[PDB]
């Protein structure tokens, strides 16, 4: 079931040592204030960053890993990313699947979040919230168990970003969708009663270090979200 | 296959049909033209076989392989900075190939083969090309890189310019064809050279998917799997060759690395399978017709390709902006 | 009490003709998915746009208004500005003051949004939830009631922009203490529970049309939020 | 007044009081160095009233004026443009008043007087001044921007050098001593060009408060009450106005006006009150040096100024990109 192994990771002090378990097909939401390392861990358990700590995935721990494999069990959402100029949407998309041929696949994703229309027009062209569903339709296809057998692992840092609550329910029935195929669905929570509604477990990280971890339930706590955010 | 994209493929194998034929046509005029004109029959005429076959025909083929090769080269280093700008005339790589190429004939001697000064230009580029990404890792934005590269453009000029002088071995002609580029003096004895053109060009229009990938932006190619730093090296170092073979062939020729890759962007073609295979033929074409245009524009001598390939490009080039 | 008023603004088809009343005191947030004319309303209201309709600014039509006086009556906070090179916060944050003098009230702001150990470093330098609090700091300071009697309207495109709870809190009580205090915030709602907790008014465009107004637990019903986001 | 803000201001004062001596410091090296030294004593000798009054000293004051110009040209530039890469020589606002130098020296050879000059260069700077802002409000990027530029600068140079040709009333020097900047032949008899520099000067020197707002950007700017068409027209013309000038006066100098802002900067000069005269007085002694040394580096031929401001510009620049 445990996908992803933590072992006292953190580089300098902005993430400090944590250790952690990510489970198979769950959500676990990255909690905390800003500066408290979120985006830097998963920068780590997605291979971007080497560090102090050490991180095993599915086995063997990442630094064994080769990327071209390590692609095709996880899929990595920086925080932002420059949209490629004069790139049309479904060449993104396409360049994103490991089996071109799933081109009705393609079609799904693109309309589940909107974008059948958006096809065909350049990335460099989108607005905001429209590269955001273009960037996590292409992270998706990538990834999806339905094309992709090798897909264990999906993490996203700040994906909501520009997205209304209507994209946001859009992409919580794909997240949903993929968690119960037994994906495994890492993501820095932005919104608590989100988290609290839509995430299974949550490392709630402070300054860097976990202040707790567990059922979003029982992390959630006014305890901890004080002893995190201090109100 | 997706519907779009057939559509695409289907427009693209139009245009590197029809860029195919312009640059032959192009070809042809080219070896029909020189102040007097010696039409395909009269090709094996003593003139012809002077003209056309010993001087004219090299020439030519000078022109085509450098064109499509700085062409290249531009679409290239874009990818690799992430940034259409990006050029080797503009960046300073032509000028890197030139401090190198100037060096090694002063610090060296008049008996230098061609080949051996290549290699030397080649040197200069990829200097250059390495400093800058360099610059380009440490600090990844559009304007550090476009600033950089003009200012070792600057910095080289200043070598060159400084180290010409000293020696007195200066000719104020052949100094300002050099900076601004020409293909006055190509004769057969420098076939070697273009030969080592052949090599990189084709292998680098196969290398599609690692651009295409590396396109999407260092995180996302990295994530995707992509071998990054290999690639990375691997294309200066092919930008270095090419470049620095075509400094040395021909000296810095600028504002065709940098239009033409767009241009072609702009009628379609973007998906690298395409538009590297695009960039060599539009080119080859673009530089042979401002080739041509630079020698029967005037009698009196034979006009710096650089001057025409900035007097035409500064102005594609503007429009290009307003309609991107 | 009513502050402002529009009468059938609208611009091409992104905004279509609205009508409405901004009372002092009171906090109206524009509701609605992306593209519901959001931004571009507030653009008018502020004064950055022209356009059919028509904008009455306490009193005088906005159009009457010049550019000095209004900007001691209104102050106005795009979606997004890049950060001027080399300038340093304190600067940043004074030129925003109508009166220089009130040295002590800048670095209260500064302190409650976090930012007194900030002051002095380069905007450009600065993190993105830390150019977003200086930003809104540096509005603060131009139009609160303390140091400026003028101060009528605080308008506020997508303010708890990266954001944490925390931060997010923290400029809540500053909005509160301002309307508290007879301004009028109008700012584009980005969280409904949000709005439903601290919102008085609130306008739910979608599409570019109003779909309603009016008391903000009035008009967010799930008959509108249906009939605006479509779930 | 806050604390942060007085030590600031103090450390400005400090300064602009080196920086003030420091220009005296050259205003005085100038005069003694030409080709032969020479000593304030020295001066006031038979010899002194020739060099040091009749050609020196004109010199020198040309020098100044340009330079604390195109220094406080390129401040006033990036502000405008909300753009650090805003500068006269590179965006080709200085090849415009080329164009329009030029233009008057062929329709009315030496019958147009220096001044009449100086407004016919004036004109060719406000020109690309102008089409360059609009290109700027149309689509305001710094890429954008920093290409037309440099395009519309390639432009002007074709204009001028294809104009000079034709007429063949060329001179290879002139040319690249004007392409290139050169304070070589500057005499009493342009003090008309060197007076009308200092009305700007000074006023420009004072209007601070317009550009600090400026500087937090349009909507900013405009939204705190500034009239900003209004100052973005003004600059425009204060600006055309002392690069014309400075073009008419010393041809094309370039790097000056992004470097000497950005170090004062660096320094900590950042409120226009101060980056502005601090501008001026650095602006003045380094164009000095560069001129003192374009005068004694080559006893067969004065350096053109353009070459050395160059020179070390590229160099202090790529710093200037690793420190920023």
């Amino acid at each position: 079931s445990i996908v992803m192994q933590l072992q006292d990771v953190a580089e300098s002090t902005r993430l400090g040592p944590l250790s952690g378990e990510v489970r198979a097909g769950e959500i676990l939401h990255l909690v905390g204030p800003n500066g408290a390392g979120k985006s830097t861990l998963l920068a780590r358990m997605a291979g971007m960053t080497s560090g102090k700590g050490s991180i095993q995935f599915a086995g063997q721990p990442l630094e064994a890993w080769s990327a071209t494999k390590l692609a095709l069990h996880r899929a990595y959402l920086s925080q932002q990313q420059t949209p490629p100029f004069a790139t049309p949407v479904w060449h993104y998309l396409t360049l994103h699947q490991h089996d071109k041929t799933r081109t009705e696949l393609l079609n799904d994703v693109a309309g589940a979040l909107a974008l059948d229309d958006k096809l065909g027009r350049s990335t460099n062209q989108l607005s905001g919230g429209e590269w955001q569903r273009v960037r996590l339709a292409a992270v998706v296809l990538q990834i999806t168990p339905q094309a992709n057998p090798a897909g264990q692992l999906l993490l996203l840092d700040e994906p909501m970003n520009s997205l209304d609550v209507a994209q946001q329910s859009a992409l919580d029935k794909i997240l949903s969708a993929l968690c119960q195929q037994g994906l495994a669905i890492v993501m820095s929570s932005h919104d608590l009663n989100h988290t609290l509604r839509h995430a299974h477990r949550a490392w709630l990280l402070k300054g860097g270090k976990m202040l707790a971890s567990g059922r979003r339930e029982e992390v959630l706590t006014p305890p901890n979200l004080a002893q995190a955010y201090g109100m | 296959m997706l519907t779009l994209a057939r559509q695409q493929q289907r427009q693209n194998i139009r245009w590197l049909l029809c860029l195919s034929v312009l640059m032959l046509l192009a070809l042809l005029l080219s070896l029909c033209a020189g102040e007097q004109w010696i039409s395909p029959g009269d090709w094996f005429t003593p003139r012809g076989e002077l003209f056309v076959w010993q001087i004219r025909l090299p020439r030519t083929l000078a022109v085509l392989l450098v064109g499509a090769a700085l062409a290249i080269s531009g679409a290239v280093m874009q990818a690799l900075f992430e940034n259409p700008l990006a050029e080797p005339g503009l960046l300073g790589v032509s000028n890197g190939a030139g401090v190198g190429l100037i060096a090694a004939v002063l610090l060296g001697q008049g008996q230098l083969p061609n080949w051996a000064l290549g290699l030397c230009a080649i040197a200069g580029a990829l200097i250059i090309t390495l400093i800058l990404l360099r610059f380009a890792r440490r600090h990844l934005s559009t304007s550090r890189l476009l600033l950089a590269g003009v200012a070792l453009g600057i910095i080289c000029s200043a070598l060159m310019t400084w180290a010409i002088y000293f020696s007195t071995s200066v000719d104020l002609r052949q100094l300002m064809y050099w900076m601004m580029g020409g293909f006055g003096g190509v004769d057969w004895r420098q076939s070697w050279l273009m030969l080592a053109l052949i090599p990189v060009l084709l292998w680098i229009c196969c290398q599609s998917r690692p651009m295409n990938m590396l396109a999407l932006g260092e995180i996302s190619a990295r994530q995707l799997g992509l071998p990054l730093w290999f690639w990375r090296n691997v294309l200066v170092a092919a930008t270095g060759w090419m470049v620095g073979v075509s400094v040395a062939l021909a000296g810095a020729i600028g504002f065709i690395g940098l239009v033409i890759p767009h241009i072609l962007r702009l009628c379609g073609l973007t998906d690298h399978r395409v538009l590297l295979p695009g960039c060599a033929l539009a080119g080859a074409s673009a530089l042979l017709l401002a080739d041509i245009v630079a020698r029967l524009a005037l009698a009196a001598a034979e006009l710096p390709i650089g001057v025409v390939t900035a007097t035409l490009g500064a102005p594609v080039f503007i429009w290009l902006l307003l309609k991107a």
